[PDB]
Parts: C-alpha cells; structure tokens; sequence
C-alpha cells in the first residue's frame, strides 16, 4: 500500500530546505553527520523522512546504510540505496522511460527518480512529481538545475 | 582525455580517498578549498559501501592524527603529504572493514 | 604512528606526486600551494622514475585540469578531479620507465 | 682521485643561492624543472655542479637519475642518488660516525654527508666542510637549521 500523495507532498515540504536545516529538523546522528560536513546530499535523507512519516518505515537492513534521527527512526544517506529501496516497498514502477521529459508523466502524480551520468557524487535524484512540477527540482532533459547531470532515465510510481 | 569513473577504484581506495579529501578539508586555510574538499569527500562517501559508523570513527582518528607534526627541507608543515599518510595509516585500517 | 613513504608502492608514489602537483595548481591559498608542491617534491625523491616522466606528467596535468567536472554541490570538485587525474589513462604510461 | 678543496669550495660558492637562482645559472633541463616547481631540493644539484667542474663528471648511469644543464653536463636531482654516488667515485669514507657533532671533524676539510630521519623529502644533506663551517648549512646534532631532521650519521671525505 503506497503512501498518499498529499501526505507525501506535505512531508516533503517540511524538509525542502538546505541540508543544514534538514539536520536541524531531524536531529540525532543525522544532524551530527550533517554538521560535521560528512553528509552533503540531502536527497536520500528527505525521501527517508517522507517515507518514514507516510507509512513506510526505513528498515534496519544491511542493504541500505542508515543513521538515526532524534526520533530514533532510520534515514538513508546514499541516493543509490534510496533508488534501490523504492521498488522493494512500492512494487514494480508504473513508468520507466529513456530520454525523460514531462510528456511521459502528464496527468500523473507520485514519486519520481531521475537517473543519468554527470554528477560525480550521485547516480540520480529522487523526488515527488505533481503533474506539473517537482517537490524540489526536476531533472528531465533540459531541466535548468541539471548542471553537469544528463538524465538517461526516469522511473515513476503513482501515488493515490 | 577522459577521467576514470569513481566506480573503477577499489572499495579500499574509495575509503582512503574519502579520508584524504576530508583531511585536506580540515587543514585547508581556505573556505572555498574546504567546501571543494568536503564536496569531493561526499562523492567517495556515496561510492563506498561501508556503514556510516566507519566514517564517524575515521573522522575522530583523522582529528587525532592531524596533530602529529611532520617536516622536510622546505619550511612548511607538509600537511598535504600527511593527509595521504593518515589515509593509509594502521589507525584508519580497521575502519576499511564492515 | 604514520606510515613511512617507503611502505607505498612505486606506482602509488607516482600517483601521489601527480595528485599533490594537481592540488598545487588548483589551490587558492598560497600556504596550501607551497605545502602541496613541497609534498610533491617528497614523492618525487621517493620515486625511482626518470625526470622525464614527471616533466611529461606535469603537461598532462595542465591539460586534464581543464576538464569541467560536476556534482550536486555547486563547486568544481577540484580535489576529486586531482585524484581522478592521478589515476587516469593519460597519466598511466608515465608510471613506467 | 679526489677534487681539490679550494676548487670545490669555489664552485660551491657559485651555486650557494636559492633554487631559482641555481636554475638561472645552470639553464637547460635543470632550469626548466626548477621553474616548473618540480625540483625543489637544490642540494644534489649543487654538488653535481661542484663535481662536474672539479674533475668528477656526473655520469650517465641507470642508478642515478639526471637531467642536463645548458652546459650539456648531468645533474642529479635526488639527494639519495648523490649520497649513493659519492663513495663510488671518492672511495671509502675517511670518517663515518653516528650522532655526529662538529668536534668529530675539527681540523678536517672536505665533503660531508649528514644522514638521518625526520625530513619527509630527504634522507640527508650533502655539502662541504672547512673545519669550522659548512659551505651552506651544517646538520650536526644541535645545528640550528635541522627543523624536523634528526642527524643519525655523518660520512666524510678529506679533500686537499
């Protein structure tokens, strides 16, 4: 049973802030490692928060490296782990396409993964899609926040 | 010509490079260079398969070993070299295992 | 206790020279550039390779530093780039005499 | 089979300058590598100049890495090579003592090698000694210029 989109979207909003502020909100070892400068990429951390607070607890599993927040819940810090985790709890992706544009996702709302090459620190970006925009920044072909990233795939699960 | 992918390094080297880059960040008398070194370290972090705890403990080992003073014929403190010595030290070595 | 330079392999010693020299070329800090180039000269002494290998490598370094490298962070990931250069195919043949 | 002390001292004086100025004097590949910042340690280069101009030409030998000056003669750039080279052309040292102090070399003049631990870039320092001072800096126990260098041995050859 996938989380509801509205709840997911509202939870994401709460962590749609820079990594230092994500650390302030989550506390515990998450904040400690962020304050130490060890965790920079907040992406898997945000989605860990969303999933944790929308009925999908992040497990204590060797497959997915985690640390705890002040809530004593678990948070993944590697985007590759979050990407691998999502199908194990959401089932098979509804949509998976090469050369991703919003065309393939019109009228859809849910969780989206953009994967590609060009970010040395990340194989992709995991976020929410509401049918028009993403909950932080999209990374379709030609998206303005891509930087050196070039998307080769988008994978998606409908929520609601 | 083309640079190698991070995935072409061994897991050991990935951890060593994390330690080295993070050391550089700690000794750099430069805000821009520190941010660069820590962003760089976070790329090795993502590539590693080691638990967070290994990195947390390694950071403590780093702070302790950085206090060691080394020198050479030049008047500086050879900290850049020290960063590599630290990455490859016996004290860091067990943190290379899960 | 820190390991002696002699405990590294000759290949690693050359790679570290390359990485240190790279750092010396990208560092903004005067103190860090000096430290980086002093550090490099120490790997140079420990290596057994001819000078020519280092002369040519430095030219390879200048060329490869021009590569633009990126990530989710706003910076240029120069410190990462220095390591990638040290381990590049373009540098590899200069590891043999 | 050894250079005269007076000539050696005179040659060393000509290169008793910083590494950039050593490069300006010698020209060629020596200067190129100094100007690039690749050669920092002028010590083996200075002694190569002395030997080249006092009847002991630095050879072409696989054992000792060299580059040419504009004079088309050879210069070692590794102090460990200069240290290994000297006994092969000067013969057995006249004096070899551990924990070296200046009194051990009173009334003597020639080429001296201080070896020890603590310099990451150099196993020792090679220079001339006139009975009172070195041609550049001494590195006996207690010499003010040691920094992190801890002298463990001095090896020495008299020159007439």
């Amino acid at each position: 049973m996938r989380p509801a989109f509205g709840a997911a979207w509202n939870r994401f909003k709460e962590v749609n802030v820079n990594v230092e502020q994500v650390g302030k909100l989550l506390g515990g070892k998450v904040q400690h490692n962020i304050d130490a400068g060890i965790f920079k990429n907040a992406c898997p951390i945000r989605m860990s928060y969303v999933l944790n607070y929308c009925g999908i607890p992040v497990p204590s599993n060797s497959k997915y490296a985690t640390v705890t927040g002040s809530d004593k819940k678990r948070y993944m810090f590697r985007v590759k782990d979050m990407i691998a985790f999502l199908p194990t709890v959401l089932g098979k992706a509804d949509i998976s396409v090469s050369s991703p544009t919003p065309a393939q996702f019109a009228g859809k709302q849910g969780i989206i993964i953009f994967t590609g090459h060009g970010w040395l620190d990340a194989t992709g970006h995991v976020t929410l899609w509401n049918g028009n925009i993403c909950s932080d920044d999209c990374h379709f072909l030609g998206s303005p926040g891509n930087g050196s990233f070039i998307p080769t795939n988008a994978t998606f699960w409908s929520l609601k | 010509q083309t640079l190698p992918d991070i995935s072409t390094f061994s897991q050991q080297q990935i951890f060593e490079n994390w330690v080295q880059n993070r050391c550089i960040g700690k000794i750099a008398d430069s805000k821009s260079l520190k941010e660069d070194a820590d962003a760089s370290a976070a790329a090795w972090l993502e590539a590693s398969n080691l638990p967070a705890e290994n990195f947390e403990k390694a950071d403590e080992v780093i702070v302790s070993l950085l206090k060691q003073k080394v020198g050479g014929t030049e008047p500086g403190h050879y900290q850049i070299l020290k960063c590599t010595l630290i990455a490859n030290s016996d004290a860091i070595r067990p943190l290379k295992s899960s």
